[PDB]
């Protein structure tokens, strides 16, 4: 390296802002895209580091190399601060979330060249920074289908198979973590619904990448869990549970409308359904219309089947001559 | 996981007998906007509480220096600063001795 | 609870630089009245 | 020779990564003493600035006293 | 390269001395688990031949 250089570089790395801000103003020979041992420059030891303070006075450079790879990384760090004022860059003027603008050398880039800054804010579930990105208009781009044979897909396939993989588990990893899925649609619990199934389907197809498909489907199955943990009273638990009661059509006889409750069980969620608020609202239509026979002890329950059992032919009686009446309708009760 | 396993398969259970189907046993079955409202409320919730969790984690090494960086900076800031107060100062107080 | 502490120095940062920035500009419009005073 | 360039960009990545691993490590009793250790020379440096900066200057504003 | 054959090397040595057995079993161990990772960080068909 050199003298100036050197200074400059350790300057900016160890948060001494006057050192910096003065070679900045009266050097006009250090280029500021000196690199270290590691080929870091200024910009990306200061991000590294979370100096704010530095990670400005540098960001006001013109001729200032690897932004794009000092947001990337002050992403992947969290530092809230760091990466609003990397975003202030005109470079990322309208967006560029959506080549080489995130290498963080010569040859190669820091993450995934397929790892955009939404990608990695979701990645990373920094909610403060997914909440700015989306903001702006960042979308993970919801990869095609496994066996999708249009053209862009296929010329992915045959240029690196191996790196075309690894982009679309990239992608899912995106779009199942609890970040991405409550910050960019309106119906997170029926989004991480599908999106549990149909990563789910994906591990089955995908035997090389079964294990991660299977890990970020349980993503979406522990998402829709803890959103229900939360509920607090019987409308928001109904709002987890049944869904837009509003717009749902009905439950048959009085029923609170089992549509997502069903789809839930074909996922198997296992949780969800499971869960105590869940196994209340159950519980309330299994013993539909007999409140008494829930308190009562698994003994009296014994007794209640053999006593139905010996009056059997007249229940059945009493079904045909009088399906509409108080014993018809306690029988067609589901626990009956 | 076996209290959820069970739990599930018991769900499954119900849910047969929730439809209307049938009633009689085998041997007589021979003869004949609020809502989007609800969800902004937990879904702040769920960021709050999503938040706190990951305060609850443990610290590492890299968050330490990061600290430890910030206390590095302010040295700089400071030692300088405090340096050109008097800088400035002693050339001023040179003035007025100069003037006398 | 890192964070808390780490929040401790960033609000002393703007104590102390507001502070000694203060007192310097408080110093020098004296000095400035010095001056004129000559 | 794109096998040198290959594992140099593959060494560089694994030094990168190996420092990461190396920070998610938790924090012990030893780096936060040094930590707090740097807090105890920030404070003797300052202090002892701020005091000498006094010192030098209200000497000369008894010199302009003296001078009156 | 360097790893493999260092981790060949502490294997064997491991069989030789008894008393660093578990020693050099450890450190044989080391040399597989960093190809192991070098391996982990490929990302493409040319950096994983
Ligand atoms: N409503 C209702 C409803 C009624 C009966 C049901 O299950 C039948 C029952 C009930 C008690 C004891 C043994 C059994 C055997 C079941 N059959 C059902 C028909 C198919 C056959 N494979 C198994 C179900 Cl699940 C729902
Ligand atoms: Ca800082
Ligand atoms: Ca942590
Ligand atoms: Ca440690
Ligand atoms: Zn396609």
């Amino acid at each position: 390296l050199s003298i100036e250089e050197e200074r400059f570089l350790d300057a900016a790395e160890y948060g001494n802002i006057p050192v910096v801000r003065k070679m900045l103003e009266e050097c006009h020979s250090l280029n500021v895209n000196c690199v270290d041992y590691m080929g870091q420059n200024a910009l990306q030891l200061a991000v590294a580091n979370e100096h704010l303070e530095i990670t400005e006075l540098l960001l006001k450079k013109e001729n200032l190399s690897r932004v794009g790879d000092a947001l990337l990384l002050a992403i992947s760090k969290g530092y809230v601060r760091i990466v609003e004022a990397i975003l202030s860059h005109p470079a990322f003027a309208e967006g560029k979330r959506l080549d080489d603008f995130y290498a963080y050398d010569e040859d190669g880039t820091r993450f995934s060249h397929d790892v955009t800054p939404i990608i990695l804010a979701a990645h990373c579930q920094e909610y403060e920074i997914v909440h700015t990105l989306l903001r702006k208009g960042a979308r993970i781009e919801r990869p095609h289908d496994y066996f999708c044979k249009c053209n862009d897909c296929n010329q992915k396939q045959k240029h690196d198979s191996f790196s075309h993989s690894r982009s679309r588990i990239n992608a899912y990893k995106g779009l199942a973590s609890p970040a991405y899925l409550s910050l960019s649609s309106e119906d997170p619990v029926m989004t991480a619904l599908e999106l549990s199934n149909e990563l789910a389907v994906l591990a089955n197809i995908e035997k090389e990448f079964k294990n991660d498909y299977k890990k970020l489907s349980m993503q979406c199955k522990d998402f829709v869990v803890g959103l229900l943990d939360l509920c607090r009273n019987t409308e928001e638990v109904e709002a987890i549970l049944n869904g837009d009661v509003e717009t749902l059509q009905s439950g048959d006889h009085g029923r609170p409308n089992l549509s997502r409750l069903k789809l839930a069980i074909k996922y198997e969620v296992k949780k969800f359904v499971a869960h105590p608020n869940c196994q209340q609202q159950l519980l309330s239509i299994w013993y539909e219309n007999l409140s008494g026979l829930r308190q009562q002890t698994m003994a009296v329950k014994f007794l209640v089947v053999l006593a139905v059992a010996i009056g059997l032919p007249f229940l059945a009686l009493i079904y045909w001559f009088a399906p509409c009446s108080k014993m018809g309708k306690i029988m067609r009760g589901p626990f009956m | 996981d076996a209290d959820v396993e069970w739990k599930f398969a018991r769900a499954k259970l119900w849910f047969s007998y929730f439809e209307e189907g049938r009633t009689l046993p085998v041997p007589f079955n021979l003869v004949p906007r609020q809502y989007q409202k609800i969800m902004k409320r937990l879904i702040k919730r769920y960021v709050l509480q999503a938040q706190i969790d990951k305060e609850s984690d443990e610290v590492n090494e890299g968050e330490l220096k990061e600290i430890k960086q910030d206390i590095s900076s302010l040295r700089y800031e400071l030692l300088e600063e405090k340096s050109q107060n008097t800088e400035d100062l002693a050339e001023l107080i040179r003035e007025l001795g100069e003037k006398l």
